[PDB]
């Protein structure tokens, strides 16, 4: 199976021009290909997804078909599309900041530690990261942390008997809404919604929506909860557009 | 049952760039195919497995389909 760099685990549609160049450099080594010129695909991910297999062959006569099929396999075994969802809900920060609680956070809502003060503090991590970041990370290192968290949330869901059968029945969009909650309050927290989780499994969208809106979670963060609930109710990205 | 050289009895996913070149050379002789250029498949086994039958045909107009099916039989065993 294909194991690509963490920051490239994001669906290609989010890839920048530098991202595709990095994908090329990785692919060349992973697949022992003839050297790939860095100028082969001077475009971002959205543009890369518009090209045909014939376009790949024309731009890379030695490796084009391999690159195209590689891309198809990457798209085939995505991944709920939750990057922009959590970007909006958690924010994207390149330097350490304090959340609503008081705990040090970075990237897309990544908790570092519950330790206080400003006396370094944290200073890790800082690898995770990292390398000595000295408090500042890249877009890509934030994407790395984000993917590592999504994988921690998914494995958290898959290792839970109350969450796994619910996540399995859910469609791709609604799966992101479930991961969103797990990202926000943890595995044990979401598992506490016993009755609501049973409603989602039985496809009672309207009933599950009303039930979830009466929760402590909804009262604490209304705006975000509304959006997550709307996602569970409609199965679309209407609340995030 | 198809018996290939010892160094290639390994799963195709572990084949190096050089291994697929040896596989090509072996297949050419074993199956009496038209000469296959050594640079037809400049890639390792992991890359060889990504390729469709159409890709094999494009890279090898005379023997591509045969090569692809040979690979499916190797994987099948
Ligand atoms: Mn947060
Ligand atoms: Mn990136």
């Amino acid at each position: 199976s294909i194991r690509l760099p963490a920051h490239l685990r994001l669906q290609p549609i989010y890839w920048s021009r530098d991202d595709v160049a990095q994908w090329l450099k990785w692919a060349e080594n992973e697949f022992s290909l003839r050297p790939i010129d860095s100028n082969t695909f001077e475009m971002n991910g959205k543009a890369l997804l518009l090209l045909t297999k014939e376009d790949f062959r024309y731009r890379s006569p030695h490796s084009g078909d391999v690159l195209y099929e590689l891309l198809q396999h990457i798209l085939k075994q995505a991944g709920p599309n939750i990057f922009e969802m959590l970007r909006i809900d958690e924010g994207l920060r390149l330097k350490i900041y304090k959340d609503t609680e008081g705990y040090y956070t970075i990237g897309i809502g990544h908790l570092l530690t519950k330790s206080p003060s400003l006396n370094a503090a944290k200073s890790e991590l800082d690898k995770a990261i990292g390398r000595n970041t000295n408090g500042v990370i890249t877009k890509d290192e934030a994407e790395k942390l984000f993917c590592q968290d999504v994988d921690a949330a998914v494995r958290g869901i898959l290792r839970n008997a109350k969450l796994k059968p619910v996540y399995d029945s859910l469609d791709c969009v609604r799966r992101a809404a479930l991961i969103n909650m797990v990202f926000q309050m943890g595995e044990t927290g979401v598992a506490g919604f016993t009755n609501s989780l049973r409603m989602l499994q039985q496809k009672r969208w309207d009933e599950a929506a009303v039930n979830l809106a009466k929760s402590r979670w909804y009262n604490q963060t209304p705006n975000r909860a509304k959006r997550v609930i709307t996602t569970f109710r409609t199965g679309t990205w209407d609340a995030y557009k | 049952s198809i018996r290939l050289p010892a160094h290639l009895r390994l799963q195709p996913i572990y084949w190096s760039r050089d291994d697929v070149a040896q596989w090509l050379k072996w297949a050419e002789n074993e199956f009496s195919l038209r000469p296959i250029d050594s640079n037809t498949f400049e890639m390792n086994g992991k890359a060889l497995l990504l390729l469709t039958k159409e890709d094999f045909r494009y890279r090898s107009p005379h023997s591509g389909d045969e090569l692809y099916e040979l690979l499916q039989h190797i994987l099948k065993q």
